């Protein structure tokens, strides 16, 4: 599970 | 403190449930002709029938606060992290260095400034 | 086992197919009274049911927490090949090696006896 990048 | 309890599973509840990805998902109560299982709508939608005893243990209430008075540092919360994705992540709110947002560090390591409305209550020992 | 009450859009439910083995899907309620179409994990064409067709071929689908859930006698379908789809009709039991476990148990199957995970169990009707 990949997650947004900030 | 959005624990859920047996008397208010009922019909259209809005839970927080745990999918195999330590991750949480929106979902929504679904009572069955059966008492003591549930199928749980959640968030497309897909379901899961869960035993009473299993949402008592996994799920908690999908609590969303109106405002930040409430969320001060130590908060234990969850959020959206992006508007693209329907997943939760668990954390505490932090002190920074606002009514409409608060500065959450998350469990895996990720800190970030997230609305208000995009933040749900969790119990402290969750 | 399943009411009628509860085959609204998505309901889960394993059904058995042309095998004599059950297969996991979910409940499509059609806008005419009556009739469901059933939508298989994996498979292609669906096949339209009748109410008294679904309430008799179709049980919900439901994993049990863990192998306390599951004493000796509890009737069962379990995955098998991690290839195949199909469930397999069986009676969990306690052989030699049921010598604290949470996550798996013995399945002894209608067709004999395999050691299963939990998270591939699904309950069946005891009258199954």
């Amino acid at each position: 599970h990949r997650k947004v990048l900030r | 403190s959005c624990t859920i309890h047996k008397e208010d599973l009922q019909d259209g509840l809005p839970v927080l449930i745990p999918k195999e990805d330590s991750l949480l998902y929106a979902g929504s109560v679904r009572t069955l002709q059966p008492p003591d299982i549930y199928s749980i709508v959640i968030e497309g939608n897909r379901q899961r029938i869960y035993s009473l005893e299993q949402l008592l243990q996994e799920a908690v209430l999908d609590v969303q606060p109106q405002s930040s008075r409430y969320l001060p540092p130590g908060t234990r919360v969850c959020a959206y992290w992006s508007q693209k994705s329907r997943c939760l992540y668990p954390g505490n709110v932090v002190r920074g260095a606002d009514l409409d947002s608060v500065l959450v560090e998350f469990d895996d390591g990720d800190t970030g400034h997230i609305a208000v409305s995009n933040i749900r209550l969790l119990p402290p020992d969750f």
